[PDB]
């Protein structure tokens, strides 16, 4: 394992400077991306907003999608 | 090219022929004298060599006393004088006479018309049978005529709009019998059979129309509003143009079950429109309302196998799919499990036309629903009671047996009804 200079034995003499594809306080970490889910699933088109219900009747499926 | 043949049999057959053909003449600007001041009319008419637009229909009956009214009415320059077929003696509310004695001697004439009525036809959608079950001419001739149509074309589709005997309203006493005999002959021969009762359409004229002196001329002004809505796609542009074959594929699950219900909405007086908006949302809740049925059946005792909705007017599909979606969730409406779907929807941009002197109101949104349900066994079991109540004494039989019939034709046509009601229970 010579010609390799392993990390477990590299005195602080040897040390590396991190380069761009890596986070560091000097260069800016530009924006990232995530997936935002469909919305609240329903039987009509999924929506983000919750609405009132006329027929409450615990455990029943009644809506007025058409407004 | 998108054309149909409209047959009218019996009295109520031609009684609705006067309402339907007063609509198409008015819906296309066709004057009563044939001519008007394509394919917008080719569904129902045939431009001759010059100007004239004759209809493609046939008025068939045995009593001249009504077909001659058409000959003297304002629509006498309209029809080809041979289409208005008539006879000398009548069926006399006796299924045998309309089937065995008198039926056999004019069908050979009527059939020649159809052959000469189909040659000009290049692409025939399907026959259209306006029938009134309960009379000798309606039940006998209709039965004898349908069998002749099956063996000639077979591949063409027959749609049966048959007025059915109501529970309470009954303009006859022997109408149970000939209503039973009709089944064994219509069932195997019609492709699909719509039903409607003179009683259910009476109450529609009470709550909605608020007309207190209803008459046969009033109700027929409602049926014409159905067929106008039913065949709008055949002659008027619109999103989701629905032909007949498409309409028929996704409604009839089994070759037996082709007895379906109808509805219409909105049905309102020309003044209560001032108290409503009649949105696409509001109408489709009323089409599935039990009081808006054209038959005295209760869909809440059964289940739905399919529905078909033909909207009309200022309607966009984004609101159709929304109002249909809030109905599958409603608890009252039960759909049989083997169809999670069940709606074929049709839209047109041509709003329903209104006739001067009618009772409906000029609107921009209208719905006609046609549902295949398993609750239809109700109206079909009442007949199985009155027939078995009177036939226990052989009452009125000596009329049927005296006209070239027998006693087997009663018990035979009786089992066919039991054979049918099981089919409306195997689907449970
Ligand atoms: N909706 C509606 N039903 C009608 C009308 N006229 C008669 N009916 C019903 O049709 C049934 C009788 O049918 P008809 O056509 O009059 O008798 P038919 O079939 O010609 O047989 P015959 O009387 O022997 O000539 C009755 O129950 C009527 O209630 C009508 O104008 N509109
Ligand atoms: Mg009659």
């Amino acid at each position: 394992k010579s010609a390799f200079n392993f990390t477990q034995t590299t005195p602080v003499f040897m040390d590396s400077a991190p380069r761009w594809p890596k986070e560091n306080p000097t260069w800016p970490k530009n924006m990232k991306a995530t997936m935002g889910y469909k919305g609240i699933q329903s039987n009509y088109l999924p929506t983000n907003t919750v609405t009132l219900k006329a027929v409450e009747v615990p455990g029943t499926t009644e809506r007025n999608f058409n407004f | 090219m998108r054309e149909v043949i409209s047959i009218h049999i019996g009295q109520a057959g031609i009684q609705v022929g006067n309402a339907c053909w007063e609509l198409y003449c008015l819906e296309h600007g066709i004057q009563p004298d044939g001519q008007m001041p394509d394919d917008a009319f080719n569904t129902f008419f045939s431009e001759t060599g010059a100007g004239k637009h004759v209809p493609r229909c046939i008025f068939l009956d045995l009593e001249p006393t009504v077909v001659d009214e058409v000959r003297t009415g304002t629509y006498r320059q309209l029809f080809h004088p041979e289409q208005l077929i008539s006879g000398k003696e009548d069926a006399a509310n006796n299924f045998a006479r309309g089937h065995y004695t008198i039926g056999k001697e004019i069908v050979d004439l009527a059939l020649d018309r159809i052959r000469k009525l189909a040659d000009n036809c290049t692409g025939l959608q399907g026959f259209l049978v306006f029938n009134a079950v309960g009379g000798g001419t309606g039940s006998g001739l209709g039965s004898l005529l349908l069998e002749r149509l099956s063996v000639d074309y077979g591949k063409k589709s027959k749609l049966g709009f048959t007025v059915y005997p109501s529970p309470q309203v009954s303009t006859a006493v022997v109408e149970p019998y000939n209503s039973v005999l009709s089944t064994h002959s219509l069932l195997e021969h019609t492709d699909v059979a719509v039903m409607l009762d003179n009683e259910a359409i009476y109450d529609i004229c009470r709550r909605s129309l608020d007309i207190e002196r209803p008459t046969y001329t009033n109700l027929n002004r409602l049926i014409a509003q159905v067929i106008s809505s039913l065949t709008a796609s055949l002659r008027f542009d619109g999103a989701l143009n629905v032909d007949i074959t498409e309409f028929q594929t996704n409604l009839v699950p089994y070759p037996r079950i082709h007895f379906m219900l109808s509805s219409y909405a909105p049905i309102i007086s020309a003044e209560k429109a001032y108290h409503e908006q009649l949105s696409v949302a509001e109408i489709t809740n009323a089409a599935f309302e039990p009081a808006s049925m054209m038959v005295k059946c209760d869909p809440r005792h059964g289940k739905y196998m399919a529905c078909c909705l033909m909207y009309r007017g200022d309607v966009v599909p984004k609101d159709v799919n929304a109002s249909v979606a809030t109905i599958k969730t409603k608890r009252t409406i039960q759909f049989v499990d083997w169809c999670p779907t069940g709606f074929k929807c049709g839209i047109n941009y041509q709003p329903p036309t209104v006739v001067p002197g009618g009772d409906l109101a000029k609107v921009q949104r209208a719905v006609c629903m046609i549902s295949n349900s398993t609750a239809i066994g109700e109206i079909f079991s009442r007949l199985d009671h009155k027939f078995d109540l009177m036939y226990a004494k052989r009452a009125f039989v000596h009329w049927y047996v005296g006209e070239g019939m027998e006693e087997g034709e009663f018990s035979e046509a009786r089992e066919d009804l039991a054979a049918l009601e099981k089919d409306f229970e195997e689907v449970g």
